[PDB]
Parts: structure tokens; C-alpha cells; sequence
DNA sequence: TTAGAGAATTGGAGAGTGTGTTTTTTTTTTTTTTT
DNA sequence: ACACACTCTCCAATTCTCTAA
């Protein structure tokens, strides 16, 4: 009762097992006046105490979960640590209330807030996939990794068996892909999430895990496998998965430089030769434009969509993963996924009229049994495509090269055709840089540093971080000057195209064109945008419109746009 | 430490006099000692199976120990304390009680030892203890044990 | 101890490359070229990734076309009898759900075939719905499931080896390959190696080739005499799969002429990118035949008069 | 040494009580509208 | 309400013991 053990007295365990030890009471309350005492005492090696700064946030964010490092608490008192490994279930009980009187030490009442405080563990030492765990590991302390393949609705539920409640959840998680060994299929487990816990992860993820591991009797397992055969589950305890002024002064810094658009157009998808405007299509697609509307009638996107005809090889597929890679959100082909990000489609009759109503609305609706709802898009398109068979044809317009409605061609902001031409001196240009990467890449830290800096003028990292920074901050506008030049301008190029006999220009291509242009100036960082602006998104938009078009069409257009297409 | 259970031993035997097929198995061979060959077709993830078991009661403070299970789930007759006479309301001791790995495989006879006009047969096999996940399915394996017969539980 | 010498003795040989070709699937009478394709698959090349992360693909695909009794099914049997991963399937007897993964999750024969060789006989009759998964199972070395609140996605890293027949049944002189085959522009785009058998009917080659069937059926063992035994082989195969050759400056130079030749010839399918990476693969696929770190510029002369075979 | 009168221990007859029961594929042959 | 599983209770069949002829 009164007396208490020793640190050295705990040494020895002297029942028949440790559980059985933990719950005595000298040994029990001997634990506890030595957690608290680790709680109030750690320290950074500057002092700076992290327990005493950690409980101080607790109360600012209004927060249950108190956070404790493994490796803190096994760099002193290390049998407690043992303990903790061997026992979870019963020490962590002996910590939560331990933590409930460290937080009540620095804010009184604050039982108030919330009754009960959960130690959440992290930087366990030791992982195991879900191939390892074996029987041995029953009540024991796991660290698992996946990814999450299922989710349950949250549900209350009864705390005690006058009422309480808790919030419930659960979640089927798989082997990743790249760990499961060649030639088996995956394995699975289901985890319990609890109170804090519930919704921390989403369908797909991959997520990483640290809990304690259990099993009970389930009577359907034995009827069918005939064995007394026990079912087991995860009981999670913990789960895993912004820039400083620095970072800003360096982004306003080589903005400030001039040629900073032609800089970032080049760093575009470094592992890939040539084919320029592609890559300046595809990063002003992701860099993007800004919304508008007018409740008089009128609203105007920011997305912008690209579409791209491909001879067989040319490198689209692999342009696409690039994105994949380097946009913050994005979908591989579901449009719900894409809300905010950009939409891939590398190949290509409901599927195409899903696409129809995208590209007319911004929101999805639907109703079915006469239940109705909405969903939202909102989402830049980069779509390519093969040529109506084996190879594309110039000297015919660019409908009877695809398999599309007009108003695709309408409304897509910018499209572009890539073919296979022949040149002795870009094949070898071609072969020389394919060799090069190839031999680059082979299997046998300067060595990464030289790499990364021939490959690419800007470090990649920071361009990421660049474009999350631009997408986030910067929505620039157009300037009233030079806007009567345009007018000009859109009228010149109706009237040209009228004169040949082309199919006219339209106000889808001028929205287009401002559109554009917002995104050149955002490239920059820009709030306003400029005459070069307006040039730039003026050549691409004009190019492409002459791009669609036959070929005697085509050199009428070009012999009268040159004040466009190359002078301005 | 606290005390060390006892360690469950495994013999094991090979190099048999001969390899049987599994259209080769009848039941006046049962409890018999043999060796069987087959293609893997599926497995089975490893759970834990209730080897010896320990139960406690609610109405007094009372425990039993080393209970033997053989194919279905089994529990006490009696409360051995008898100041007391409740049976119902046992609880399973995970801590005291001791646990197995078992895994179930499934396989199918060899293609080019079927007989004219025939098809394969299949058959379902137990592993456990430190045989368990060695198996792989589509690979050819080789067997030894005895043949068991199972209730409807 | 035994076994590092005999293979340290093969391995010291002047002429192992030839013996190691000649000793491809004994029994089927010449066509050399064919089997020197199968001991390049066999062995492959070496996978990779850039610092993008993309992945760089490190094996081999094949495909057989050739009109009535030439043999052409005896090498898909060879292989499903020799190589320690594989399985043989007919594309008429076989659906998507089999050939990939199906619900009952069991795993179909691309998964049983991960790192190994898969073989498709008569792929000409498999329906256009199937052609499509294998395409894009071969697209990714990676095949995907969702349905029934089930997910997943499995690794397939596989070979495929596969046998056709021209439409009609014999080969038409007068015409492309894309004209003779029935098959889609983008799946043969992805095969490294085409080969077309014809009979090319003569006396001296025919006056031959019937004493060596008639042999073989009038003596079963003897007839074929090969240069290694298989359980010899097999460990050979196994031991050139450790290296990880490197290509020599010379090559690289040497690789953007063969290039563009071939380009040239081209200026029928069309040649793209995809043949020098092939052309690549190829060639690491030779130095590891021959036990040797280093990709020698032979290698790619090699390489080169093998691939210009199937144009 | 037999036997008969009285006491204690056990068995199971049978009476009573509570309980449970009805009731997304994947593969393969055939008809129908659609390009 | 209709077969079952399980519990409770009373009564007489049985064997054991003591006494006297
Ligand atoms: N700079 C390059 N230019 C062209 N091709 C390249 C280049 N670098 C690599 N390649 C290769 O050429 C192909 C690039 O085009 P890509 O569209 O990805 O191929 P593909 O998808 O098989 N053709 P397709 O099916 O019609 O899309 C890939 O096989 C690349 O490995
Ligand atoms: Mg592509
Ligand atoms: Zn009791």
C-alpha cells in the first residue's frame, strides 16, 4: 500500500508473467510516478522541454490525442519502454492517466473540455508487412504498412456495458503492390478505428499503421474450416501517411529574372526530346487560368483543356505519366476524383457522352429511381488520341482525322497533331539523347547532384512546390489598353477567315485567348497581364486554329496571319 | 524475464519407400503413415489455432487449465471450486491458454498421369507450425503425413 | 564442386555461343534464326527506371506466323517444357477472366506466368474483347480489379511468346505483314521479333528433311544428338542471368549509324523510337549469352542483322 | 446358526418446465432488336 | 402445438444392522 519500488526494483519480474506484474499495485503505482516524471522532465539537448511545448498546443487546438515519441521514451527509463512493447494494453491505460494530470497541470478544468486524453505512439522500431505475423504476435504491439482498399461509414457506439457513446469505423487494408513478392496475390487485414481516429483516411491511400493485434472466437470460422480456428483484427492506436518565407523570396527571385517562362517551359518533361509546344501547352494547362461570372447571364472557366493527336510513338504516353507525377491531383484513364485537378485520357459510346456533358457543364447531375443529386467537375482535360487508323493525313481537315463531334473541336482550348517526320539529323539527335538516358539510368551523392543538374535547368522540387505556390496565391487580371487591339484583331481574323471560305473563328477561341494569357502571367507570378502575354497566347491559339484546317486553306491563312503567327 | 513455456517439438520424416497419387487414397488406409504428390492450386492466410486451453469463472474465482479441444471449440463441466455450481459464462485466458499456425492448401492431381477419358481430382491438406506460407500456388510439390478423417462440426 | 567445374569448363569455350544456339528445341530441323530469338528471350535484357521514375521495360516479346505443317507449334512446346516458369494456352479455349484474374480472386495464367515465358497458340482466333486485356496487361506489366467493393492491382511480369496464321491461310508475298495478319496495329507495335515461315519448296532441302523426320521415327533417342545436356543447359541459363552488362562508349556511337540506316530503309511497318530501345534489349541479351560485362559493338552487328530479318 | 424386525441409502418414474420451428460476377444456349 | 432437452421431486426397492430362539 504506502511503500513504493525502486527503478532497480523492477528489474526483477517476480510473478509468473508480465501482465500479471503491471497489474499489482506498488508495481502499478511505482509505474506511474515514473512516467509522470519522464513527462515533466525530457528535454531537447537546448533544455526547451518538447512534453511541457506539446501540452501547451494541446489546449490551443482544443484537442484529446497527447503525441509521444518511442525513441524518447527508450532513450531513458528503457524497461518502461520494454514494458510498453510486451503490454500495451495495460500501459497505456497507466499513461492516459498519467497525461491527464501533466495537461490539468498546465490548465486547470480542463475535464471541462473533454474527460479523457488518448497517448497516440509513434516511431515504433520495428514493421512487419502482412505476411509476417504469426501467433506469437497476439496482443503485442505491430507497426504495419498498406494501402487502403475499403471504408465503412462512422457509427456511435456504447462506450459502457445512464449511457455513453464513441465514434466507430473500420478499414480493410492491403499489401502495396511493389512489396508483395512475384507470383502471389496479396494479402489483407481489417483495422478498428476508434473515438480521434475515424475518417484520418480515404479509399486508396497508403497509409501506415501502428496498433495492437487480436483475435476472438467467430463460430462461422470454425462450422466451415472444422479446426478450432481463432479470427484476428488490428486495433489501431496511431495512423500515418506549406514553405517559409525562404522559400517565397527564392520563387520572387528567379521570377524577377527575365526569360522565366521559356525556363519552366524547358524544364517540362525532362526525359522527353523536342516536341516544345506540347510542353508549353501542357504547363499552361496546369498553371490555368481564372474563373469568372456574371449573374446577367454569363460564367467563364479558369480550367484549360489540351488535346493532342499522336502518330504511334511519339511519346504521349509518356508525357501523360509525367503529369501524373508532377500535378498535386489528378485522374489516369471518374470525374468526382478530378474535382480541382487535371484529367488524363491517353486513348479512346457512354464514355464519350459522360465527356460531352463535362465539357458543356462544370457540375454533374443525375437522378435514378427518383432519387437526384449532384456532383461536381471542375477539372483541366488533357486528352490524346491516334489518328483514325495507322497514320494521320495533312492534306485533310482535322475532323476527318478523328473520331469526334464538333463541339469537342469547339471547345477544347488548344489542340495540337504530332507526327513521325523525317530527318537524318533529328533521328540521330533522337538516338544520340536515347542512348545517353538509357546508359544514364543503369542500375550500376555527387553522382545524383551532376544527374539531376544536366537533366533538368530547374531543380524539379522547387518547380512542384512553385506551381502548388502560383495555383494557391496568384490570380491575375487583364489590363483595358491593349484590349481595342484585340477587338481589332478578332475582327481582322473573322474577316480573313470569311474570305477564304474557312470555317469562322468564334468567342470561344477569344475567351480562350484572355484565358491564356492569364495563365502566362500567372506563370510568373504575375497579377497583371501584359502586351507579350496577349502575343504569346495570340500565336498559340492562332497556330492551332491553322492547324485544323486543309492545306491550301492552310497556306492562305499562314501567308496573311504572319503578323500573328511569327510578327506581332 | 518470468517463466518460459515449454517448447512443442515437431519429428518429421522422409525418404519414404513410395509416392502415392491422390486418386490413390482409401479410407482403409486411414491414420496410416504416407507421401503424396500434386499441383498447388490455392492457399489459405495463416491463422491461429487453439491448441490448449485455460478458462476462468465469473460467479467465483476459480480457474481451469489444460483443456483439450481435438475439432471443435470445448469448454469445462464443472466449476471445480465447489462453493460454487455455475457452468455458463467462461471466459477463454489468451494469455495462458497456447496457440498454433495453420494454414489450409488445396491441390489437383499431375496432368500427365491422368487416365484415358478422365479428369483430375482434388484434395485439401493442412500445414502447420514452421511449414506454413513455404507452399506457392501453380507450383509442383511433394507431401508426407498422415490422412485424417474430419467430422461435420 | 563438380558442378562449378563442368560449368567453368563450358563457360572457357571458344564456341559456346553456336553450341548454345544449336542446342535449342533438337528435334525441329533448322530455322536457326527462330531458335536463336528463343535463347535471346530466355535469357533478356536488363530492367531499369530513370530519376523521373518512369520504368524502362527489360524483356522480350515474340511473335510466330507461318502457313500449315511448318512446325511452328513444336517451339511453343519446347519452351513450356523447358523454361522453369510457364504456361501454355490456345486463344480459341480461353477468356479474358482466365488469361488475366476472375472472381469466384484466383489468379490467371499471366500471374502464374509472372517472370516467365507465357504461350499463346493460334492467337489469330482469340476474340477481339480478350486481345484487348492482354494489350493492356502488356502495356503495364500490371493488371487491375474492382468490382463487387473488391480492389486490387498484381504485378505481371511477363513474356509473351506467341503463334498465328496468315488470313486465308497462306502467306501472301504481294503484301505488308499488317495486310497477311489479322491483329491490331497497336499490339503488333509491341512485339520485339517478328518471324514468318514459308515452305519454299526445293529437292536439295526436301531430299533432307524427310531422312531426318523418317529417322526420328525409326529411332526414337538417337536421332538428335544435341550439344548440351538440358539439366546442363538450365544451370548455364540460370548462371548468365547474374550479370548486368554495361554498353561501351563505342556502342553508343556505333548504335545512332545502325539507327539511322534502319531509318533510311524505312524512308512495311514504320520504325520508330521503339526499335532502338528493342535493338538495345537485344544486345544485352547477347553479352549475357556470352558471359561478358561489357556490351562489345559485335553484339549490336548482331542485334542489328537479327532484327532486319523480320522486316 | 437361522431368521425376522427396524433403519438407512439409492433409482428412476414420472411429472413438470422451458424451448425452437414457418419463410458482381463467370460460363453457355437461345431469342430478339439494333447497326 | 408439437417433439425434444433438461430439472426436480417422491416413493419404494434394496442391503445393512441388531436381537432372540
Ligand atoms: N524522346 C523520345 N521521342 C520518342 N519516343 C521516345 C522518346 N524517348 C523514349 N521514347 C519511346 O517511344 C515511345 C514513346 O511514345 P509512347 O506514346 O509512350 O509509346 P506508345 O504508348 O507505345 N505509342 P502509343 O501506344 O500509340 O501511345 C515509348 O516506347 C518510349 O519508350
Ligand atoms: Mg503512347
Ligand atoms: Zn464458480
Amino acid at each position: 500500500l504506502r511503500e513504493e519500488l525502486t527503478l532497480e526494483s523492477l528489474s526483477n519480474v517476480k510473478a509468473n508473467s508480465y501482465s500479471e506484474w503491471i497489474t499489482q499495485p506498488n508495481v502499478s503505482r511505482t509505474i506511474a510516478r515514473e512516467l509522470k516524471s519522464f513527462l515533466l522532465e525530457y528535454t531537447d539537448e537546448t533544455g526547451r522541454s518538447v512534453y511541457g511545448a506539446r501540452i501547451r498546443t494541446l489546449g490551443e487546438m482544443n484537442s484529446e490525442s497527447l503525441e509521444v515519441n518511442y525513441r524518447h521514451l527508450a532513450e531513458s527509463k528503457a524497461i518502461l519502454a520494454l514494458f510498453l512493447a510486451k503490454c500495451p494494453e495495460e500501459m497505456l491505460k497507466i499513461f492516459d492517466l498519467v497525461a491527464m494530470e501533466a495537461t490539468e497541470l498546465h490548465y486547470p478544468d480542463y475535464a471541462r473540455i473533454h474527460s479523457e486524453i488518448h497517448v497516440r505512439i509513434s516511431d515504433f522500431p520495428t514493421i512487419y508487412s502482412l505476411r509476417e505475423l504469426r501467433e506469437s504476435n497476439l496482443s503485442s504491439l505491430v507497426r504495419v504498412t498498406g494501402v487502403v482498399t475499403r471504408r465503412t461509414g462512422v457509427f456511435p457506439q456504447l462506450k459502457y456495458v445512464k449511457t455513453v457513446y464513441r465514434n466507430y469505423q473500420r478499414v480493410t487494408l492491403q499489401e502495396a503492390p511493389g512489396t508483395v513478392p512475384p507470383g502471389r496475390l496479396p494479402r489483407h487485414r481489417e483495422v478498428i478505428l476508434l473515438a480521434d481516429l475515424v475518417d484520418v483516411s480515404k479509399p486508396g491511400e497508403e497509409v501506415e499503421v501502428t496498433g495492437i493485434y487480436k483475435n476472438n472466437y467467430d463460430g462461422n470460422l470454425n462450422a466451415k474450416n472444422g479446426f478450432p480456428v481463432f479470427a484476428t483484427i488490428i486495433e489501431a492506436n496511431s495512423i500515418k501517411r506549406s514553405w517559409t518565407e525562404e522559400e517565397e523570396r527564392e520563387f520572387r527571385k528567379i521570377s524577377r529574372d527575365r526569360g522565366i517562362i521559356d525556363k519552366i517551359i524547358s524544364s517540362m518533361a525532362p526525359s522527353i526530346y523536342g516536341h516544345r509546344d506540347i510542353k508549353t501547352a501542357v504547363a499552361c494547362s496546369l498553371f490555368g487560368g481564372v474563373p469568372k461570372n456574371v449573374n446577367g447571364k454569363h460564367s467563364i472557366r479558369g480550367d484549360i483543356n489540351v488535346l493532342l493527336l499522336g502518330d504511334p510513338g511519339t511519346a504521349k504516353s509518356q508525357i501523360l505519366k509525367y503529369v501524373e507525377k508532377t500535378a498535386h491531383r489528378a485522374v489516369f484513364a471518374a470525374l468526382v476524383l478530378a474535382d480541382k485537378g487535371v484529367c488524363l485520357i491517353d486513348e479512346f459510346d457512354q464514355d464519350r457522352t459522360s465527356i460531352h456533358e463535362a465539357m458543356e457543364q462544370q457540375s454533374i447531375s443525375i437522378s435514378k429511381a427518383g432519387i437526384v443529386t449532384t456532383l461536381q467537375a471542375r477539372c483541366s482535360i488533357i486528352a490524346a488520341a491516334n489518328p483514325n487508323g495507322g497514320r494521320y493525313n495533312s492534306t485533310l481537315p482535322l475532323a476527318q482525322n478523328v473520331s469526334l463531334t464538333e463541339p469537342i473541336l469547339s471547345r477544347f482550348d488548344i489542340l495540337c497533331v504530332v507526327r513521325d517526320l523525317v530527318d537524318e539529323e533529328a533521328d540521330e539527335r533522337l538516338a544520340t539523347f536515347v542512348v545517353d538516358s538509357h546508359v544514364r539510368s543503369h542500375p550500376e551523392l555527387q553522382r545524383q547532384r551532376k544527374k539531376e543538374e544536366e537533366i533538368s535547368p530547374i531543380p524539379q522540387e522547387l518547380l512542384m512546390k512553385y506551381i502548388h505556390y502560383a495555383r494557391t496565391k496568384i490570380y491575375p487580371k487583364l489590363h483595358q489598353m491593349d484590349m481595342d487591339k484585340v477587338s481589332r484583331v478578332y475582327a481582322d481574323l473573322r474577316r480573313e477567315s470569311i474570305s477564304t471560305g474557312s470555317f469562322p473563328i468564334t468567342v470561344r477561341h477569344l475567351e480562350s485567348i484572355l484565358r491564356i494569357a492569364e495563365s502566362f502571367a500567372k506563370m510568373r507570378l504575375s497579377e497583371f497581364v501584359s502586351s507579350y502575354d496577349l502575343d504569346r497566347a495570340i500565336k498559340v491559339v492562332v497556330d492551332s486554329f491553322v492547324d485544323a484546317q486543309k492545306v491550301s486553306v492552310r497556306r492562305q491563312l499562314r501567308r496573311s496571319f504572319a503578323i500573328y503567327t511569327l510578327g506581332h | 524475464s518470468p517463466e518460459q513455456t515449454e517448447r512443442v517439438f515437431q519429428i518429421s520424416f522422409f525418404n519414404l519407400p513410395t509416392v502415392h497419387r491422390i486418386r490413390d487414397i482409401r479410407s482403409e488406409k486411414i491414420g496410416s503413415l504416407l507421401s503424396i504428390s500434386g499441383t498447388v492450386t490455392r492457399t489459405s492466410e495463416v491463422r491461429p489455432e487453439l491448441y490448449k486451453a485455460s478458462f476462468t469463472c465469473d460467479m467465483c474465482r476459480a480457474i481451469v487449465d489444460n483443456v483439450e479441444q481435438s475439432f471443435k471449440y470445448t469448454e469445462p463441466t464443472f466449476c471445480p471450486n465447489p462453493s460454487c455450481e455455475n457452468r455458463a459464462f467462461w471466459t477463454l485466458n489468451v494469455t495462458r491458454s497456447r496457440f498454433l499456425d495453420w494454414q489450409k492448401v488445396r491441390i489437383q492431381e499431375n496432368a500427365n498421369e491422368i487416365p484415358t477419358g478422365s479428369m483430375p481430382r482434388t484434395l485439401d491438406v493442412i500445414l502447420r507450425g514452421d511449414s506454413v506460407e513455404r507452399a506457392k500456388p501453380g507450383d509442383r510439390c511433394k507431401f508426407t503425413g498422415v490422412e485424417i478423417v474430419v467430422p461435420d462440426v | 564442386s563438380d558442378e562449378i567445374n563442368e560449368l567453368k569448363e563450358m563457360v572457357k569455350d571458344e564456341h559456346i555461343y553456336d553450341k548454345l544456339v544449336r542446342s535449342i528445341a533438337p528435334a525441329v530441323f533448322g530455322h536457326e534464326a527462330v531458335k536463336k530469338g528463343i535463347l535471346l528471350q530466355m535469357l533478356g535484357g536488363v530492367h531499369k527506371s530513370t530519376v523521373e521514375g518512369i520504368k524502362l521495360r527489360g524483356d522480350i516479346n515474340i511473335c510466330v506466323v507461318g502457313d500449315p505443317s511448318t512446325s511452328k507449334s513444336q517451339f511453343l512446346k519446347y519452351v513450356v517444357g523447358f523454361a522453369p516458369r510457364s504456361v501454355y494456352t490456345s486463344g480459341k479455349a480461353s477468356s479474358a477472366a482466365g488469361l488475366t484474374a476472375a472472381v469466384v480472386i484466383e489468379a490467371g495464367a499471366l500471374m502464374l506466368a509472372d517472370n516467365g515465358i507465357c504461350c499463346i497458340d493460334e492467337f489469330d482466333k482469340m476474340d477481339i474483347s480478350d486481345q484487348v486485356a492482354i494489350h493492356e496487361a502488356m502495356e503495364q506489366q500490371t493488371i487491375s480489379i474492382a468490382k463487387a467493393g473488391i480492389h486490387a492491382t498484381l504485378n505481371a511480369r511477363t513474356s509473351i511468346l506467341a503463334a498465328a496464321n496468315p488470313v486465308g491461310g497462306r502467306y501472301n508475298r504481294k503484301l505488308s505483314l499488317r495486310g497477311n495478319l489479322n491483329m491490331t496495329a497497336p499490339i503488333m507495335s509491341r512485339f520485339d521479333l517478328f518471324f514468318v515461315i514459308l515452305d519454299d519448296c526445293n529437292e536439295k532441302i526436301d531430299t533432307e528433311l524427310a531422312s531426318h523426320i523418317v529417322d526420328l521415327h525409326m529411332k526414337r533417342d538417337e536421332a538428335i544428338e544435341p550439344p548440351f545436356s538440358a539439366e546442363q543447359l538450365r544451370r548455364y541459363i540460370k548462371y548468365a542471368r547474374t550479370f548486368k552488362p554495361i554498353l561501351t562508349k563505342e556502342a553508343r556511337s556505333y548504335l545512332v549509324e545502325k539507327y539511322k540506316e534502319l531509318r533510311k530503309d524505312d524512308a512495311s511497318y514504320r520504325i520508330t523510337v521503339r526499335q532502338l530501345e528493342s535493338m538495345i534489349r537485344l544486345s544485352e541479351a547477347i553479352a549475357r549469352a556470352n558471359c561478358v560485362d561489357e556490351i562489345t559493338p559485335s553484339f549490336i552487328a548482331e542485334a542489328y542483322d537479327l532484327l532486319r530479318q523480320s522486316i
